[PDB]
């Protein structure tokens, strides 16, 4: 415990269990509530983003694809909309050298 | 005779069914541990494929290329070496092993005469 | 059909008669086969990632299907 959350959701988005992610978003707002009022972008953009590649949950949501995508994206968008983090979120890019510019929209049209 | 089915298709040389065994893509994931091809990249037009190469190369006893090339008795033998996990593998060693060994066998035999 | 068959059957015999000597030059030096190439047994399916030795080829256009069959997160020649 207390470290699995980054490792859980990246797999949990890949499987597509919708209601299990609702349990994952349940404690996720509580971890922001455990902070004293710290910057919700500058905290969740370390939790939604991997530490090395810069890959978000959202680009992870569109690399893999199942028939659960249309709901799994909007919930990750509505949670990104109910916290005033959306504009930094949707235009996220790879920090990694090999892919500077593989954004969320290029990976959408790739999967057609 | 101590032969796998892949060996039996080669030793009798029935070519078309051997095109199926060496390709064998299975586009699922409860049971895709039986495949012989693997797709790695999913990037529109370009895609890097992985053939599987278990008994194919001469790394064990009585392999596939040892059966195919040394054999007599079959007549469509060139129609089998068109097939992809064999066609590039002969071409592999002609880049790295054989052609550089070949002209040394020429230049040694040339000065012999 | 010497126009047709003979200059095709000469392709039929020549690729074979190359292919015999290459397999002979494998068996000629069993000294140090360090440069047999195998791509180093990447993952097949399971938690058994070190599974069995593989090879690589590449493809082109015509019938853009969608994709859940792959292995990785669209990498390149991933050396790292």
């Amino acid at each position: 415990k207390k470290k699995r959350l980054k490792k859980r959701i990246f797999a949990a988005v890949s499987e597509g269990c919708v209601e299990e992610l609702r349990e994952l978003l349940q404690d996720l707002q509580d971890l922001c509530r455990r902070r004293r009022g710290l910057d919700v972008p500058d905290f969740l953009m370390h939790k939604l983003t991997a530490s090395d590649t810069g890959k978000t949950c959202l680009m992870k949501a569109l690399l893999n694809i199942n028939p659960n995508t249309k709901e799994i994206v909007r919930i990750l968008l509505a949670f990104a909309e109910e916290n005033d983090i959306l504009d930094r979120f949707i235009n996220a890019e790879y920090t990694e050298e090999a892919y500077e510019g593989q954004t969320a929209l290029n990976i959408a049209i790739e999967r057609r | 005779d101590g032969l796998t089915p892949l060996q039996l298709a080669a030793k009798m040389g029935k070519a078309e069914i051997l095109k199926y065994i060496l390709s064998r893509e299975i586009k699922e994931k409860p049971l895709r541990s039986l495949s012989r091809k693997f797709t790695d990249w999913a990037y529109g037009p370009v895609s890097s494929s992985l053939y599987d190469l278990t008994n194919v190369d001469t790394t064990t006893d009585n392999s596939v290329l040892e059966i195919i090339v040394y054999n007599t008795n079959i007549d469509n033998r060139h129609e089998m070496l068109t097939l992809e996990p064999l066609h590039t593998l002969l071409h592999t060693k002609w880049k790295k092993f054989a052609k550089y060994m070949f002209f040394l066998s020429f230049c040694f035999y040339f000065f012999y005469n | 059909e010497t126009v047709e068959n003979v200059s095709k059957e000469s392709e039929r015999i020549w690729r074979l008669q190359r292919a015999r000597t290459i397999l002979e030059f494998e068996k000629m030096l069993p000294e140090w086969l360090r440069s047999r190439f195998r791509m180093g047994e990447l993952c097949k399916v399971a938690d058994e990632d070190f599974r069995l030795c593989l090879r690589i080829n590449e493809v082109k256009w015509t019938e853009w299907k969608t994709h859940v069959s792959f292995l990785n997160e669209d990498p390149g020649p991933i050396r790292r």
